[PDB]
RNA sequence: GCUCGCCGGAAGACCAAGGGUUCCUGUCCAACGUUAAUCGGGGCAGGGUGAGUCGACCCCUAAGGCGAGGCCGAAAGGCGUAGUCGAUGGGAAACAGGUUAAUAUUCCUGUACUUGGUGUUACUGCGAAGGGGGGACGGAGAAGGCUAUGUUGGCCGGGCGACGGUUGUCCCGGUUUAAGCGUGUAGGCUGGUUUUCCAGGCAAAUCCGGAAAAUCAAGGCUGAGGCGUGAUGACGAGGCACUACGGUGCUGAAGCAACAAAUGCCCUGCUUCCAGGAAAAGCCUCUAAGCAUCAGGUAACAUCAAAUCGUACCCCAAACCGACACAGGUGGUCAGGUAGAGAAUACCAAGGCGCUUGAGAGAACUCGGGUGAAGGAACUAGGCAAAAUGGUGCCGUAACUUCGGGAGAAGGCACGCUGAUAUGUAGGUGAAGCGACUUGCUCGUGGAGCUGAAAUCAGUCGAAGAUACCAGCUGGCUGCAACUGUUUAUUAAAAACACAGCACUGUGCAAACACGAAAGUGGACGUAUACGGUGUGACGCCUGCCCGGUGCCGGAAGGUUAAUU
RNA sequence: AGGACCGAACCGACUAAUGUUGAAAAAUUAGCGGAUGACUUGUGGCUGGGGGUGAAAGGCCAAUCAAACCGGGAGAUAGCU
């Protein structure tokens, strides 16, 4: 549910905030845990490469099961927990045999529910299968690239997968970019979509709030000297420049994808 | 008001010291330098 | 065994001090300026053969030599059970 | 030596860092010290630092560094695996008294504790760089139980007052005691115990995880404090002696209770929240290979070993960083009384100081303050500066609004002391006693004693009672930026930058993009509700027309067009 | 509960005076702002010069910054003094 918090004090007069009553109130399970320290968007080299990362709160990784591999044994939903590492929250489920995975929850998904992997699992959500075995029209997710590989697509909060086609060896799939794809019939997907779909309906409210999920502030390039950006100075507010990236190649449209070892596998581009 | 020289016995050996000295080539070549001249100290070690 | 040659190089000079005729008065405590690698054992066994007494414990400190002259020495403060020493 | 002033959450005390002998004693006064110096952090000589328990070393890991092979790069070299280093973090154990001219948890006295080796005895399954537990973790808030500590009473010792009074609701001082060992309670957490089974814990396990069944939930972990013992010991106000009057020596009373108490402890707890809060070893446990009447393990006893290095002194400063014995800077610990909400403030304790030129004089002028008749912003670029306001309780409080605010809006009133209600009230604490019990660190009941606001009524003093110090000026109309924040270290704190929100665009994961001749790495252990880049800048109402030109995107029939041939 | 409020430490730095051969190569004094946070601080580490870092001022990178410092080319060159 979608809370709008009362106008007590400025940075409070417009924070709207997710809360999942759901979501398990105690510590993570931690066989699963690993520790995960922050890089500032430096590289080995020590230098920034990507800008505006740093600080924000202190993060354990939660082993997340991808792969989906234990194959015919059932596996029932202990309880979802909140994971600080991805938008969406996972889910603690323990198989027949006594042993702990995380999952990404899927939308419908509860304390309780069963779920199973393999090539004979029902068609139900949470459920994985290999793609030559789900039927054309179904909504998947945490989708596979290879074989094997581990899910790679649709894994985000409100996210989910199209299979429109069928065509020997491959299936097509409708992204949500809205781009078509070709993927192996024997990579595997999970039914249902990625719970946790109010996550885009969140306002962070205050600029603090963005400071503690580890995002540095944006200066606009314009407001700088020329030595530092392309839109360099003027005297007063002055652009007169077709808008480029810090490094000066033209944003707002030019197209920046080059992988000709990949483009056999995209059957429409997004638009 | 605050100086520039704040000091820590430990941060002036692991930047200046003989054994940091010695570890890549050109700081090898300071000490080659200063046994040419002749210099008393060769380096912060003491 | 420590070898006797090495028991022989640990003692020098025996101190002598106001510190160290109180501490020989009270405590039955010989002050010894030793070897500055002579370890407890070392003296101990130097001191309960050459001088043939009796040591209880040795309380050693390393004394910072003064500059301008003095180097870096040892004060062994020898404390014997009964053996009168020096 | 006696007075006097000054700091007192510091200008006292203890350290870390840094320094380096500045520390104590004796001698000297050239130079040094903004003067003199007989003095000194100055010179010269001699001394001073004692640890199984404090710290380092050591064991273990973070960020990070290096890194055999390895992968790359004209060379130099870059990155990085196994590994190995690396604290600012986690791993064993000592307290109280006494003592030096200078060292003390180190020496001495008394009373303890830890780890390991080796033997003896008794009983026995032991055994990993491997599995599992544990270590092991955020912010904010609220109790409750305590202690440090304080105050008063009692007790003990002393006193009877330079000037009226002072044999008493009189005055002064002291009423201290630890680690350890024993007990295990305010509190916190968790059902326990057997039996059977197994697609899990890279293999196997009796351990962990899972599934059933039976039977009792009445069990166990954890935990301040109190109490006992340590301790008939030590210390102790003061007396009595020697004396060089430094100072040393001898003896030694009482050594209890009530109340108030923390920001310290229980508490790594509990309740809540989103931003979802290290690692590894020590430690416990399980087995594998292996070992088999061995070796190993457990317990008791005995014995030995615990090395080496640091320990002086300064440490908000004359010993560190500032060229200076420089009004500056500099992290941690402790924190007494009376007022007070307070670690503010005033004055004091313990302690520590009067700041290394003084003496006169009492001009202009300057600095830093006090007070001013009548006016009262007339000043000036501008109320700059000054002056003013200032506490608590109660009454009362407009437009406007995003309903939260505005708002301490504005504006008022009551504040001292004394006495009564009430020889001290409401409240807090709570002893004996009295019962009970699943019988003591128990529970009720009872109210002694202690502590103790606030109010009302009456009276009284000054000109004045938030009497000092401390401590909002208020209101009205407008520009800009929503806001808290950030910036031109050292002339610009702003309307600038940032910002939550908005839009556009790019990106299908070996992502775009960045740092890299490369190898690699960040993005991201994320994956289109995700990331990058750009502009705008909360919110509300909204964002019109123009694709000419210059970019960008798409298309390609035709013209032109490189190497090549 | 709060990038809430008031206000010590703490972190800053709006105004005035003084100082300007300073007590100080940016301080003192009187006021001033924030003070549970986009907070502050101790200790290590990391990014290197057309490079870093920058809530952006040509700020900052050892009192040096529209291209640090040191040594070298080097006795650069100087129709100028």
């Amino acid at each position: 549910a979608v809370v709008k918090c009362k106008p007590t004090s400025p940075g409070r007069r417009h924070v709207v905030k997710v809360v999942n009553p759901e979501l398990h109130k105690g510590k993570p399970f931690a066989p699963l845990l690993e520790k995960n320290s922050k890089s500032g968007g430096r590289n080995n080299n020590g230098r920034i490469t990507t800008r505006h990362i740093g600080g924000g709160h202190k993060q354990a990784y939660r082993i997340v099961d991808f792969k989906r591999n234990k194959d015919g044994i059932p596996a029932v939903v202990e309880r979802l927990e909140y994971d600080p590492n991805r938008s969406a929250n996972i889910a603690l489920v323990l198989y027949k045999d006594g042993e702990r995975r995380y999952i990404l929850a899927p939308k419908g998904l509860k304390a309780g529910d069963q779920i199973q992997s393999g090539v004979d699992a029902a068609i139900k959500p949470g459920n994985t299968l290999p793609m030559r075995n789900i039927p054309v029209g179904s909504t998947v997710h945490n989708v596979e690239m290879k074989p094997g590989k581990g899910g790679q697509l649709a894994r985000s909060a409100g996210t989910y997968v199209q299979i429109v086609a069928r065509d020997g060896a491959y299936v097509t799939l409708r992204l949500r970019s809205g781009e078509m794809r070709k993927v192996e019939a024997d990579c595997r997907a999970t039914l249902g979509e990625v719970g946790n779909a109010e996550h885009m309906l969140r306002v962070l409210g205050k600029a603090g709030a963005a400071r503690w999920r580890g995002v540095r502030p944006t200066v606009r390039g314009t407001a700088m000297n020329p030595v530092d950006h392309p839109h360099g100075g003027g005297e007063g507010r002055n652009f007169g420049k077709h808008p480029v990236t810090p490094w000066g190649v033209q944003t707002k449209g030019k197209k920046t994808r080059s992988n000709k070892r990949t483009d056999k596998f995209i059957v429409r581009r997004r638009s | 008001m605050k100086r520039t020289f704040q000091p820590s016995v430990l941060k002036r050996n692991r930047s200046h010291g003989f054994r940091a000295r010695m570890a890549t080539k050109n700081g090898r070549q300071v000490l080659a330098r200063r046994r040419a001249k002749g210099r008393a100290r060769l380096t912060v070690s003491k | 065994m420590i070898r006797e040659e090495r028991l022989l190089k640990v003692l020098r000079a025996p101190h002598v001090s106001e510190k160290a005729s109180t501490a020989m008065e009270k405590s039955n405590t010989i002050v010894l300026k030793v070897a500055k690698d002579a370890t407890k054992a070392e003296i101990k066994a130097a001191v309960q053969k050459l001088f043939e007494v009796e040591v209880e414990v040795v309380n050693t400190l390393v004394v910072k030599g003064k500059v301008k002259r003095r180097s870096d020495w040892k004060k062994a403060y020898v404390t014997l059970k009964e053996g009168q020493n020096l």
